[PDB]
């Protein structure tokens, strides 16, 4: 299979610069034409930059807003791909997608998140939300920044009936929340278990949900 | 650069009905560049359709597009709950590469009452000096629906974050998360915590509450 794996997110400062770097397998790297695309609740999908193979004059574009601020890069001998960001601004905060194209055919990465911001970063508190065929658990995730956050519940294993809710910022802090719904047999007798991982603050926290 | 719009943001359907999206550029694409892309949140965009009519791989027959120069269009001909999702217009025509607004696609179903649970703050946030009282209303349908926190009786509007999630593919319902945060301070002056929902398939307001005795 096609893989694109993105790196470099993170926090950064106004007017600071960050490298987004993107390691491909799976194809013939220097065959396809590398782009980056970004992606934000205000801006909506946004093509970044774009780098040809060297078979069609391996020529840069570039998208208007980030020219003279951005530089796209790729290094075939290591199947990578590589945006360089200078004087950053909040309107650069977003998701940002490598993709590949072959012929037609393009494949995009799961994305790394930038932001660009002068708060601080901190980690998540975890907190267990435990209270008649069904059941409802949760795990409150509160008071962390940048975005984002992953939940899951004993390891992805519990994956019906789960509802990860968008995250709300307040204050400089995201506040998500996420609920699973089990049989009322299978509580507390089997074991129910969040898992919350916050990369930016590097931080993982696993709540096991007990009843009060 | 050339913008592309697709009107309208939001679209809802019934299944089995025939839906057809558009998008509309201010000047001419070359139809081998135009292509659309679907979209379902927590995840990437797909390539569904490119150069205008050909189908990529995975996308059920159902599907297809249409369209030259200024005007394209997407067209589902059985509408089909896993079809709700974002979708994409896409042209690299003409650079710099553009995509359009997006449409949401909705699709309907039976109305279904919401599953209202409440969890008073937890112990370990108590230690930090704060307390935070979540309300869950999941699996509903449609996604108007009201919430509203009382504390002894009156009304509270200070110190509550909502939260939607999108259409479900398998069961086409919606969720909500409400958390009325206060201080331990503030907690601890009161006696009765209310979270009650308003939604379409009642008269009554469906009612959770738990006193902290």
């Amino acid at each position: 299979e096609v893989k694109l794996e993105e790196s470099g997110g993170g926090l950064v400062q106004p007017g600071g610069s960050m490298k987004l770097s993107c390691a491909a397998s799976g194809f013939i790297f220097s065959d396809a034409w590398m782009d980056w695309v970004r992606q934000s609740p205000e801006r909506g999908l946004e093509w970044v930059a774009e780098i040809r193979s060297k078979a069609n004059g391996l020529a840069p574009y570039y998208a208007e807003s980030v020219k003279g601020r951005f530089t796209i890069s790729r290094d075939d001998s290591k199947s990578s791909v590589y945006l360089q960001m200078n004087n950053l601004r909040s309107e650069d905060t977003g998701i940002y997608y490598c993709t590949s194209t072959l012929y037609y055919f393009d494949y995009w990465g799961q994305g790394t998140t930038l932001t660009v911001s002068s708060a601080k970063t901190t980690p998540p508190s975890v907190y267990p939300l435990a209270p008649n065929s069904m059941v409802t658990l949760g795990c409150l995730v509160k008071g962390y920044f940048p975005e984002p956050v992953t939940v899951t519940w004993n390891s992805g294993s519990l994956s019906s009936g789960v509802h990860t809710f968008p995250a709300v910022l307040q204050s400089d802090l995201y506040t998500l929340s996420s609920s699973v719904t089990v049989p009322s047999s299978t509580w507390p007798s089997e074991t129910v278990t969040c898992n919350v991982a916050h990369p930016a603050s590097s931080t993982k926290v696993d709540k096991k949900i007990v009843p009060r | 650069q050339i913008v592309l719009t697709q009107s309208p943001a939001i679209m809802s359907a019934f299944p089995g009905e025939r839906v057809t999206l558009t998008c509309s550029a201010s000047s001419s694409v070359r139809s081998s560049y135009l292509c659309w892309y679907q979209q379902k949140p927590g995840s990437s965009p797909k390539l569904w359709i490119y150069s205008t009519s050909n189908l990529a791989s995975g996308v059920p027959a159902r599907f297809s597009g249409s369209g030259s120069g200024t005007s394209y269009s997407l067209t589902i001909s059985s509408m089909e709950a896993e079809d709700a999702a974002s979708y994409f217009c896409h042209q690299w025509s003409s650079y710099p590469r553009t995509f359009g607004g997006g449409t949401k696609l909705e699709i309907k179903r039976a109305d279904a009452a919401p599953t209202v649970s409440i969890f008073p703050p937890s112990s370990e946030q108590l230690t930090s000096g704060g307390a935070s009282v979540v309300c869950f209303l999941n699996n509903f349908y449609p996604k108007d629906i009201n919430v509203k926190w009382k504390i002894d009786g009156s009304e509270r509007q200070n110190g509550v974050l909502n939260s939607w999630t999108d259409q479900d593919s398998k069961d086409s319902t919606y969720s909500m998360s409400s958390t009325l945060t206060l201080t331990k301070d503030e907690y601890e002056r009161h006696n009765s915590y209310t979270c009650e929902a308003t939604h379409k398939t009642s008269t009554s307001p469906i009612v959770k509450s738990f006193n902290r005795n």
